[PDB]
């Protein structure tokens, strides 16, 4: 085949190509995501659309299963291969053990394949990373995140992309554990975040939620102003 | 054609007891109506303290004893130590298996000293399948050795019927009378019997010739 | 000067190699103690923020039932070889019918340990800590990422590697029982872990013939925490 | 002009020039042997020459010219590692073509095929190009005399007076002059300009044992290896 | 592993050292460090310090912009010295 | 230094730095001293390790019946010519039913270890071996290089100032041809420990000894084994 | 023998695969393409490389290629190299249609070709694809969809989209002059022949320089249309005409 | 051996390919050739003239046909000439296997380009400097082609190539209008053989090919002489 | 810079230097000789001893190939094993197709494929081995080849290789290549090198000696040292 090295073990402790590509997601378009007891939710931002075409086709979020979400950062061909490669990991998952997929075997799965596709050589790693979104099994919430060394690991919340620290600090009224009581104080904490993160906003701001056995829905651009008008209203009723 | 599946003689007769196991095997080779060599014994030990029965063909035992004594030297250079008798059946099962599609034609019988020191028997078959049993008589002289061991040594088809365990010189000595009844028949039983006592110790060997007629 | 990936030093040893030997040193921080009663062990998590879930996040691994497994510095290769070594562990027990010795681990695992070439594809950066109980007692056991085992009675790996060894070398003797062995190595670990001690910074790693498995458990290790 | 490893691999300067081939052009030079080929009308002649460290040089190992078959024959220049193997190879190509084809080869094919492998070669730069350098004679029906010699360049070309080396420079063109014109061509006549020819650099008139001569004209088409005495014969004849 | 708190050390008398402050915190922290970066690693807490009013600095203050300054400049340049005379 | 870079190049002298580099980490292990008499050979080597409560490596392992041998160099392609060695072993034992001369046997490791050093990418491997073996004609002890050079000899030492060693050997070596095994077994030690620092012991866990013959098998010696080896002796003078 | 590759496959200091962009370079020259708004129908205009007046150009269209009955699509880029993707994916097209004896939906079929065009990217140090082409068609859902490919893996489709550095200038205009159905194929015909006109630095906007082609949707038909010289002439007059009526402003 | 087989042939900064610019540079450099596609077939005219007089044009032939029907012509190497050609030879086959029919002049150009493209992503050197002239009769109507290293051809009645390129076309481009016949397009072959002259006129230092809608002819220099003794 | 690199690539002077390398890296290694009278070919090899080393007759220079055939080889020990297992086993070959013996002339060819193919490919490099190939038969007669690193297939009737070469091979001219009878020319070549490959250096060293010819039957082996002490029976007193 084809006989190479990737990328060689150097005294500072990581490799150059590997660990330097952690850039290209870090030069990517701001990502989010929040888990809850009712409904999770996630957001995206940075669109760069056009607005006069149909955009619908760039989404930055699909379904492997109507209870599984795929949110991920950086360029789109690595996160297609991502989607395929899940895709079938997610189908021979349903043929084999007929019930959905658990988080930690689609986890297992995506990073570790990674890590394994940056070890045979003639394998360029991806340059994109992912965070997983959803509802586990009998009404359980889950997030994860991976690496481009393959490592998954699930927080609290989700906060990544551009500006990983300054959405984090923002997180401070996040760390409460009142949210989220309710479905509208859910999209309401994302509506401050998304407000706040990053660049933003009233056209690129793309998200979309799901509750419990509910399968995701995005809503048209309506009721995402009447969730901008109540937050902007906020801050005046905030005096 | 060519037949590669060929009964070579031989037959094999085990007998665990407390402390000890009892393993015997002829050591005539016939096949058809020529004997090719009256010493031939099927008992070889795999360790001193295990003993491995033989029947069937006669190459396939050959292979066979090579084959498990060669893993054996792989898991003494592995973890520092001998094989356990329960690891050498399960071990032969999947060797057995290996070979499903077209296999041996071979029946085996292991014995010797287990962690306590009992005598084991293992009723084998050319699939691979197993397990432990008090007593066991191979080859083609089983007919009624089977039925006289579950009397003697199985206690069974007796009325009013005492259990006691057997000596070390007792079942030494049925065996040797019970090949006698045995060989007016079947002409593969026969000439000298090689016998393996297995003690704690070790094992011996002991050799008890019939008549050449 | 990159010459082949695979070129010798004129010291020497191999280039590649031996700078990921270095890169060991920026891992978490772990200690295994040898003890008659059982194989105890433990680890800091390292909390990268306050949103981090506890379960998530183990640093010792199950192979076989009694046999443990730490991971260091890089996770996913080494999460690959723990669940590849099992399959040779349930390979054993196919023709041995029985546990996997603690000792035979190191043939399991260091002799497969680099197979890298480029054709016919990396060396790894993690270093094994081997818990376990074979049939002749507790044993506690190491590896590097080259493939050369040693057997140690303590063996710390990570940051603190070479302060927590320098520092347990005068606390452990051959009389080390394992409740004494475990209160004794988190004030090493409480002295090695920059965030206050909470139940979320740090896990147990315990392995005995009569308790298990266990591993451990949580919220007893809180109630070992109010007797620090 | 150069790129990266251009200069130390085969491909196309600003100007399209081989680097390494160039090297094998003066890859001939090496043990400074000179080989020299005149087709006559009903003969083809070849004269080479050779160099004797010590007398312990073996006489049945002296010969550099190759037999590619009973009818045809051959002679190589440049070191002789390239040739050997190259030779061994033309022996594979008409074994091959006797076996699969059944009739005889052109000669023409032959040279064909060496053309392609040692170009192949000068395609791939991570194996030899093979600089050595083919020539060959040839015996077919209705095209009377035949003579071809394979180029390292990757082509094949050869006639009349034909010759390849380091002092075929000189030699073939006082040739050009000197073979046409008009003047026929014997047995004796093709061979005396291939003396003249070697008299031209050389004019030592050393004694038949130094030269290797080829010669094959068609009366019986097998073409057979010279023996000093019919050239000691030869050499008293040219003497004037 | 040790001299760094030498290197460290080379701002003991600097400053005043919050009691709480600790070296082997820090040194455990810093891989091929050699001495440059490091000694304005501890002087880049004076930096936020007198930018953030800061009467003296806490080591939590510096090595948050430690981790920061090691990593904001090891992802562009590890400056490989072992690459340098290799 | 661009001429030290592949195997495939030759140095300005005709040489390649990369078989005088993996004779480094061959000198970098532990001194070891195998040997043999006209009739039994005795091999000693020296266990080391990192820490205090480490245990020491073992050098010395079985390998064959007849077969002591010595290691040193990587464990990992140690292991991995180790089982080689093995399936070597189970080569004549199986079809023969008996034992390999180890002179053909070392040659093959040659023919082994020649792939590796020709082609591209390709590495030598660091061997420490002193190999012992009995045929029907006597003991040999072979020592191994990555070029896989090896010595029939009496004696020989590879590791830390092994000359040293060979240089207290000659004049006595000739007559430790006549004695047995248990002062040949000493006269291990009698290299050895002048290998060592004189400022350090020689323990009874940083040993290894073994002791092969034609009519003797081979087996692995150290700690309570090492008990009659150590006593009858006494220290160097300084 | 590990110097000789130049690494194109491996990452880049800038923190990107570096190829990509003397790749985006490579369509980026000399590359001329553009797309209409699809309403009951859709066209294609591209810029013809041959300045050579002896040509034969007998092949009828030169920079579109067909790949289906119903579906085509643009091209830009090397030539041959466009032409290896154009019976690849005419064969990908063609597999399909040896599945479910059924037209193929253009978003798995881009998908797919995108995974074929990151092959030389992620293995071997390869060259990765000097072509970035466009999609046209019509399907059961969607209707007429138009798609666009890109180096990176993406398919950027719109249904107005830009192709070379010289119709960079026309996103202005495209907005400028952008509405929704509303526009004609007669409308977008004088829309793409003023982006020409803007665009292109050939005086008069010769007709016979660019190349031009349409799209309609009939009943089974659904004819991909190659068009004669004819109409494109006076379309063009007709159209510098319009805008010589459109200059009264003054 | 090695099987590399990496792209290592790159985009410059401007896009392009240096290596195929080099290419290009041995077409620029090449021999004098040009090809008429006029009315009822194709005329190949080129040139060939030795380095001495040693060599004659009876044996080795720098044109050598495709097909009965189709000739070919080409500038550049020879050696890697009859590389393609051996290729193309070969390429027939697999055409003829399921049509059972001769085949079209573009058929050749599509797959042989495809190769060459082909050749140019794949490991090893590149297209080289060989450009090829593809000719041939069908339909009716004949063709003449030509492709380059980076497999772009391009179709039209008459073009010049080698050294003087340009320089042969603008004179072709007054001389050749409307349609021209057989003799016509020999008489400015001489006229183009004539412009690099050297060896125009002269039956042995030329070789001429003709297509025509019968199938390919190809003459030897006997009837060169005929047509051009008498030149023009 | 660095033409001399890879094997596949040229220089400008024309060749490669690896094999140049690997030519005077053999000029480093002991005596390696051989010798052809009409009743056989003599073999002799000089065993420097670096201190003890080890044991005498171990790891000799001095191999075998057939009963008919053997080898004597100079430069890198192991790669030396290496191409005498190979032309060791290649005997085989040609004794299983037809199963008589294999000509020497044609069996260097096989070598030669070897060596040269090992300059072609650039991932591979030359070895850096030379030896000595020669034998005698009854229906074949006395053939004497050399082999060196570039893969030079050649004879003489007699050569040295190793660090005095040229002048060990003077004086042998006066050793005839046929009258002289091979049983007698064992002590007559063993007082030239004896006397010459100088030992001043290193005052260690050792003698070996083989033969083939008639006299075993085609059988190749050590003539006995043990036996007669030939060696030092004369040469101790040709140097006074």
């Amino acid at each position: 085949s084809y006989d190479r090295a990737i990328t060689v073990f150097s005294p500072d402790g990581h490799l150059f190509q590997v660990e330097y590509a952690q850039e290209a997601v870090k030069k990517g378009s701001t990502a989010v995501g929040v888990r809850g007891r009712d409904i999770v939710v996630l957001g995206v931002e940075k669109k760069s659309v056009a607005k006069l075409q149909d955009e619908r086709t760039v989404r930055k979020i699909c379904a492997l299963d109507d209870n599984v979400c795929m949110a991920f950062a950086g360029l789109t061909a690595d996160a297609r291969i991502v989607i395929n490669r899940a895709r079938v990991e997610c189908q021979s998952h349903r043929l084999t053990v007929e019930d959905p997929v658990t988080v930690e075997y689609i986890t297992r799965y995506i990073a570790s394949l990674k890590q394994r596709y940056t070890q045979s050589n003639g394998r360029r790693p991806f340059g994109i990373s992912a965070l997983i979104v959803g509802f586990d099994f009998d009404g359980t919430p889950r997030l994860y995140q991976t690496d481009p060394s393959g490592t998954y690991h699930a927080w609290k919340a989700n906060a990544i992309g551009r500006g990983a620290k300054s959405v984090r600090e923002f997180l401070e009224k996040n760390y409460t554990d009142e949210a989220i009581e309710t479905d509208d104080l859910t999209i309401k904490l994302v509506i401050k975040a998304l407000l706040e993160v990053v660049q933003s906003g009233g056209k690129n701001i793309e998200l979309a939620v799901m509750r419990r056995d509910q399968s995701l829905k995005i809503l048209n651009p309506e009721e995402i102003e009447k969730y901008v008008a109540e937050i902007e209203k906020e801050k005046e009723e905030n005096e | 054609r060519f037949s590669p599946y060929v009964f070579n003689g031989g037959t094999i007769l085990a007998i665990a007891g407390e402390d000890f196991a009892i393993v015997a095997s002829d050591t005539r080779l016939s096949e058809g109506f020529s004997i090719h060599t009256r010493d031939s014994p099927k008992c070889y030990k795999l360790t001193d303290k295990t003993v491995i029965g033989c029947s069937g063909f006669h190459g396939d035992c050959l292979t066979l004893t090579k084959i498990i004594e060669a893993r054996l030297k792989m898991y003494k250079h592995s973890n520092n130590k001998a094989m356990t008798t329960g690891a050498i059946a399960a071990m032969l099962s999947t060797i057995l298996y290996s070979r499903r599609f077209f296999p041996y034609y071979v029946y085996n019988i292991i014995g010797g000293l287990d962690e306590e020191g009992k005598g084991a028997v293992y009723s084998f078959d050319p699939v691979g399948s197993y397990q432990r049993d008090s007593f066991k008589a191979g080859g083609s002289a089983s007919a009624m050795l089977q039925p006289l061991l579950d009397n003697q040594v199985g206690f069974k088809n007796m009325q009013n019927v005492e259990h006691v365990p057997l000596s070390l010189d007792r079942a030494m000595r049925l065996v040797k009378d019970v090949f006698i009844s045995a060989a007016e028949r079947d002409v593969y039983t026969g000439d000298a019997l090689r016998i393996c006592i297995v003690t704690k110790e070790g094992i011996r060997e002991e050799t008890v010739s019939l008549r050449k007629d | 000067y990159d010459r082949g990936v695979n070129t010798f030093s004129p010291e020497g040893r191999l280039f590649q190699v031996e700078y990921a030997i270095e890169a060991i040193k920026l891992g978490s921080t772990a200690i295994g103690i040898q003890t008659s009663e059982g194989v105890c062990l433990a680890v800091e998590k390292r909390i990268t923020s306050p949103l981090m879930e506890p379960s998530s996040i183990e640093k010792i691994v199950e192979i076989d039932a009694h046999i443990g497994c730490a991971m260091s510095g890089l996770i996913a290769d080494a999460k690959t070889l723990i669940d590849k070594a099992r399959v040779e562990t349930q390979n054993h027990w196919f023709t041995y019918n029985e546990t996997m010795t603690v000792e035979s681990v190191t043939q399991a695992v260091s002799n497969l340990a680099l197979q890298f070439g480029e054709e016919d594809s990396r060396p790894f950066g993690v270093a094994l800590l081997f818990g376990g109980v074979d049939e002749k007692g507790p044993q506690l056991f190491h590896m590097d990422p080259s493939g050369t085992f040693v057997q140690c009675d303590a063996r710390a790996i990570g940051s603190a590697s070479e302060g927590a060894q320098s520092s347990l070398q005068e606390v452990y003797h051959k009389s080390m029982t394992l409740k004494e062995a475990i209160k004794s190595s988190l004030i090493i670990l409480k002295q090695v872990m920059e965030e206050k001690l909470n139940a979320t910074n740090i896990e147990l790693a315990t392995v005995q013939p009569g308790q298990n498995f266990h591993m451990f458990t949580k919220e007893e290790l809180e109630e070992v925490i109010k007797d620090i | 002009s150069s790129a990266g490893f251009d200069r130390h691999i085969t491909i196309f300067s600003p100007e399209g020039r081989l680097y390494q081939v160039e090297y094998a052009f003066k890859a001939i030079n090496q043990g400074g042997l000179t080989s020299v080929a005149v087709r006559g009308k009903d003969c083809a002649v070849i004269v080479t020459q050779k160099k004797v460290p010590d007398k312990l040089l073996d006489s049945s190992t002296v010969t550099h010219l190759f037999k590619i078959t009973e009818n045809i024959g051959c002679v190589m220049t440049g070191m002789t590692a390239d040739s050997r193997s190259q030779v061994q190879r033309a022996r594979y190509e008409a074994a091959n073509w006797k076996y699969k084809y059944g009739y005889e080869i052109p000669v023409d094919m032959l040279c064909k095929r060496i053309a392609d492998i040692s170009q192949v070669y000068t395609q791939n730069a991570e194996m030899r190009p093979l600089g050595c350098c083919m020539i060959l004679i040839g015996i077919d029906e209705e095209q009377g005399p035949q003579v071809y010699k394979c180029d390292p360049a990757g082509y094949y070309c050869g006639f009349k007076a034909t010759a390849a080396g380091v002092k075929q420079t000189e030699s073939t063109s006082f040739l050009e002059k000197k073979v046409k014109k008009k003047f026929d061509w014997t047995f004796e006549q093709t061979v005396e300009t291939a003396i003249t020819c070697l008299s031209t650099v050389l004019s030592i008139d050393f004694k038949p044992s130094e030269i290797e001569v080829g010669v094959v004209t068609v009366e019986n088409p097998k073409f057979r290896i010279l023996t000093e005495a019919e050239i000691d014969a030869h050499l008293v004849a040219l003497a004037e | 592993l040790e001299g760094r708190t030498h290197i460290f050390k080379i701002h003991a008398r600097s400053m005043s050292v919050e009691r709480d402050i600790r070296f082997e915190l820090l040194a455990r922290l810093c891989p091929n460090s050699t001495g440059a970066e490091i000694r304005s690693v501890c002087t880049e807490a004076g930096m936020f310090a007198i930018r953030a009013r800061r009467k003296i600095a806490t080591e939590k203050d510096f090595l948050e912009a430690v981790n920061k300054v090691i990593k904001s400049y090891a992802k562009f340049s590890a400056t490989p010295r072992y690459m340098t005379y290799n | 230094n661009q001429y030290d870079n592949d195997v495939t190049v030759w140095s300005p002298q005709g040489r390649i730095h990369q078989i005088e580099y993996a004779m480094e980490a061959v000198k970098q292990g532990s001194a070891t001293v195998g040997l043999k008499s006209k009739t039994h050979a005795v091999l000693v080597a020296l266990k080391r390790a990192q820490s205090e409560l480490a245990a020491h490596q073992k050098k010395i392992l079985h390998v064959d019946n007849h077969i002591g041998i010595s290691i040193a160099g990587l464990t990992a392609d140690a292991r991995l010519l180790c089982n080689f060695m093995r399936q070597e072993c189970l080569d004549s034992r199986f079809v023969f039913d008996r034992p390999l001369p180890v002179s053909r046997l070392v040659s093959l490791i040659g023919s082994k270890t020649q792939i590796p050093t020709q082609r591209y990418g390709r590495r030598p491997y660091g061997v420490g071996l002193l190999i012992a073996g009995y045929d029907d004609m006597g003991p040999h002890i072979f020592q191994t290089c990555p070029s896989a050079n090896y010595f029939d000899c009496r004696a020989m030492s590879i590791g830390a100032r092994s000359q040293s060693a060979r240089t207290y050997l000659e004049r006595h070596m000739s007559e430790f041809m006549e004695c047995n095994l248990n002062e040949l077994v000493k006269h291990g030690l009698r290299a050895l420990r002048e290998t060592l620092p004189a400022e350090q012991d020689l323990t009874t866990k940083n040993v290894s000894i073994g002791i092969v013959g034609k009519d003797l098998e081979f087996t692995i010696y150290d700690d309570d084994d090492v008990s009659p080896f150590l006593e009858g002796l006494e220290e160097r003078p300084q | 023998s590990r110097r000789y590759d130049s690494r194109t496959t491996i990452f880049s200091p800038e923190g990107r695969l570096y190829q990509v962009e003397y790749a985006m370079e490579a369509i980026g020259h000399a590359g001329t393409c553009l797309g209409i708004l699809a309403n009951d129908g859709v066209l294609l205009a591209a810029e013809r490389r041959n300045i050579h007046k002896l040509l034969d150009e007998v092949f009828f269209s030169e920079k579109i290629y067909k790949l289906n009955e119903d579906m085509a699509c643009s091209v830009a880029g090397i030539t041959s190299d466009a032409n290896v993707l154009t019976n690849e994916l005419r064969l990908i097209a063609q597999r399909y249609l040896l599945q479910y004896q059924e037209p193929i939906p253009c978003e798995q079929l881009v998908t797919a070709l995108c995974d074929i065009k990151q092959a030389y990217t992620q293995f071997g140090g390869k060259r990765p694809f000097g072509v970035s082409l466009l999609y046209i068609g019509w399907d059961k859902h969607y209707g007429f969809q138009l798609y666009q490919s890109d180096p990176s893996g993406n398919y950027g489709g719109w249904k107005a989209t830009c192709i070379g550095n010289n119709s960079a200038a026309a996103v202005s205009m495209l907005k400028q002059d952008y509405k929704e159905g509303e526009m004609t194929l007669k409308s977008a015909l004088a829309l793409a022949i003023k982006v020409l006109n803007k665009t292109m630095d050939v005086s008069k906007l010769s007709a016979e320089k660019v190349e031009i082609a349409t799209l309609t949707r009939e009943n089974g038909k659904t004819v991909i249309r190659v068009l004669k010289q004819k109409e494109v002439e006076q379309l063009i007059k007709k159209h510098e005409e319009e805008e010589a009526k459109a200059e009264r402003e003054k | 051996e090695r099987g590399y087989s990496f792209s290592l042939t790159t985009f410059s900064p401007s896009g392009k390919l240096v290596q195929i610019e080099y290419a290009l540079a041995a077409v620029a450099g090449g021999a004098p050739s040009v090809g008429i596609k006029a009315a009822n077939g194709v005329v190949l005219a080129t040139e060939k003239k030795q380095k001495s007089i040693l060599y004659d044009e009876r044996s080795v032939h720098k044109v050598e046909p495709i097909t009965k029907h189709i000739g070919l012509v080409y500038s550049g190497m020879g050696p890697d000439y009859r590389v393609l050609v051996h290729r193309a030879r070969k390429l027939a086959q697999q055409y003829y296997l399921v049509y059972q029919e001769p085949i079209p002049t573009a058929q050749l150009v599509q797959r042989v380009a495809s190769v060459m493209q082909e050749y140019t992503q794949s490991g090893g050197v590149r297209p080289f400097g060989v450009s090829l002239l593809i000719c041939g009769w069908n339909e009716g109507r004949p063709y003449l082609f030509q492709s380059d290293p980076s497999g772009a051809y391009f179709a039209w009645k008459a073009t010049a190539m080698g050294k003087n390129y340009v320089n042969g076309k603008t004179f072709l481009e007054k001389r050749y209008n409307e349609d021209l016949e057989l003799e016509d397009a020999i008489h400015t072959a001489i006229l183009t053989l004539k412009e690099s002259f050297e060896g125009q006129m002269t039956e042995d230092n030329i070789e001429v090919g003709i297509c025509n809608e019968a199938g390919f002819r190809r003459l030897t220099p006997t009837e060169v002489k005929d047509y051009l003794a008498a030149i023009a | 810079t660095g033409y001399d690199l890879s094997a596949s690539t040229f220089s400008p002077d024309g060749r490669v230097f690896q094999v140049e390398y690997a030519m005077k890296a053999v000029e480093n290694s002991s005596t390696a000789i051989g010798i052809r009278c009409k009743d056989g070919v003599v073999f002799g090899v000089e065993k420097l001893v670096l201190s003890k080393l080890y044991e005498e007759g171990s790891n000799k220079r001095l191999f075998n190939v057939d009963r008919h055939v053997g080898m004597a080889v100079a430069g890198l020990l192991a790669d030396a094993r290496s191409l005498a297992d190979i032309a060791r086993e290649e005997a085989s070959n040609f004794r299983s197709n037809f199963g008589y013996n294999i000509p020497l002339k044609h069996l260097a060819d096989r070598v030669a494929m070897y060596v040269h193919a090992y300059t072609l490919y650039s991932a591979v490099r030359p070895f850096g081995c030379s030896f000595m190939l020669g034998s005698y038969s009854v229906n074949d007669g006395a053939q004497l080849y050399m082999i060196d690193p570039s893969g030079v297939s050649y004879g003489y009737w007699g050569c040295a290789i190793g660090k005095a070469r040229q002048a060990a091979k003077t004086e042998i001219e006066k050793l005839q290549m046929k009258e002289m009878t091979c049983r007698d020319i064992v002590k007559e070549v063993a007082k030239i090198i004896y006397i010459v490959h100088d030992e001043v250096k290193d005052k260690a060293f050792e003698l070996e000696l083989s033969w083939v010819g008639e006299l075993t039957n085609g059988r190749h082996e050590i003539v006995p040292k043990d036996i007669r002490e030939e060696a030092e029976k004369y040469a101790k007193e040709s140097l006074k």
